[PDB]
């Protein structure tokens, strides 16, 4: 790849009381073209973590292609739910994969986000893998995981890579990374995490042409990766003098 | 000197004798224009009438056409008496004026500032 063509915008993912919630809207632009308005973004690698990527699609498509052939051949070789790689493993992986490609400036044009639970003393789902089926789609309850167990990595272009309680990409890396660093906290039920993450997108919505309202939210519990269903989210202007007329402004001058 | 009557300089008393016969000319022209306000309104009036000149008045004159009254913008009018070359000139020196001030501004310009205006282009 010389550059973006097809791009999605931005992921935020943040560790609350059951786990990891990762969002991010369903669109992939042709340079100011909305082209894709259904698009996944958000994938699942294992039962216990999920890769996010802004930037091109394609590139995205190929890393996940090689965590996909690299989940199954960690699963060829099990023997206990231990020796399944954490989402920790991965990122060492993905951040890996970024550098050897800067040093040969052929970088996957890509923003990653790599999140999940980095423990296996939470569930006895990776005892048994289904790699076809799911049986969340049973009347359980969630584990609170404690934040320390649950990781979120980042990964850009240059190899740069860090963990963080919340991580952005994109657009989110000013507006929702602002409204987080003042206002999230730790053990935050699901929804306030979700209250939150929609203030972001709505936010999102409003300030970046390349984002959309359907909303695609993720979540990695003691129940495993479950994709919810996705939502259009209400974006409403937050003031009247928007909607004011022009005619009822005065005629003279530069008022617009 | 001699001609301290003919241009716009000081006579021994200090008089300018040609502002005073540029008044007298507008007198001349036997044209009355009336003004008044109200509390929230103003009106002028004025006949329409050509102003005495070298040519009289015809019967084949339209008589609809004589006027003294103009607007500057929409909303500032104007009456202007005395030599009808004079006053067209003046008519057209506050509308440009006016225009002026509204792109230089982005407002309309108020009577009282276009007639200061006015009146310094006549100091001139």
């Amino acid at each position: 790849t010389l550059g973006p063509v097809v791009t999605g915008t931005s992921v935020i993912a943040i560790k609350y009381k059951h786990g990891i919630m990762i969002a991010a809207d369903r669109k992939a632009s042709y340079g100011s073209y909305a082209k894709f308005q259904n698009v996944e973004r958000i994938f699942k690698i294992n039962n216990k973590t999920v890769m996010g990527f802004s930037g091109e699609l394609a590139d995205a498509q190929y890393l996940h292609e090689l965590l996909t052939r690299k989940n199954i051949n960690n699963l060829s070789e099990k023997k206990r739910k231990e020796d399944m790689y954490t989402p920790q493993h991965y990122h060492s992986y993905v951040s890996r994969v970024f550098y050897v490609r800067k040093n040969r400036i052929d970088p996957l044009f890509n923003n990653i986000i790599i999140a999940g639970i980095n423990s296996q003393k939470y569930d006895n789902n990776d005892d048994n893998v289904l790699l076809y089926t799911n049986k969340n789609n049973n009347n359980e309850e969630y584990k609170e995981i404690h934040k320390d167990d649950l990781y979120i990595g980042f990964v850009d272009m240059h190899g740069t890579n860090f963990c963080d309680d919340y991580i952005t990409t994109g657009y989110a890396r000013y507006f929702a990374l602002t409204l987080l660093r003042d206002h999230y906290k730790d053990n935050m039920t699901e929804e306030e995490a979700r209250i939150l993450i929609n203030e972001c997108l709505r936010i999102l919505y409003f300030r970046d042409a390349t984002s959309s309202n359907f909303i695609q939210i993720v979540k990695v519990t003691s129940k495993g990766v479950e994709y919810e269903e996705p939502y259009i989210l209400p974006c409403v202007l937050n003031s009247a003098d928007y909607v004011y007329p022009s005619t009822l402004l005065p005629p003279a001058g530069c008022m617009w | 000197s001699m001609y301290d009557r003919h241009l716009t300089i000081f006579s021994p008393d200090g008089n300018l004798y040609q502002i005073e016969y540029a008044i007298k000319a507008v007198k001349n022209t036997n044209i009355t224009s009336v003004g008044v306000k109200g509390e929230n309104c103003a009106v002028i009036i004025s006949q329409k009438k050509m102003a005495t000149q070298y040519i009289s008045q015809d019967k084949l004159l339209d008589y609809n056409n004589i006027t003294n009254i103009y607007n500057i913008t929409d909303e500032i009018g104007c009456s202007m008496v005395g030599m009808p070359g004079d006053c067209l000139s003046m008519v057209y020196k506050a509308r440009s004026e006016a225009s002026e001030f509204l792109y230089s501004n982005g407002y309309n310009v108020n009577a009282e500032t276009l007639c200061r205006n006015i009146c310094d282009k006549i100091q001139v």
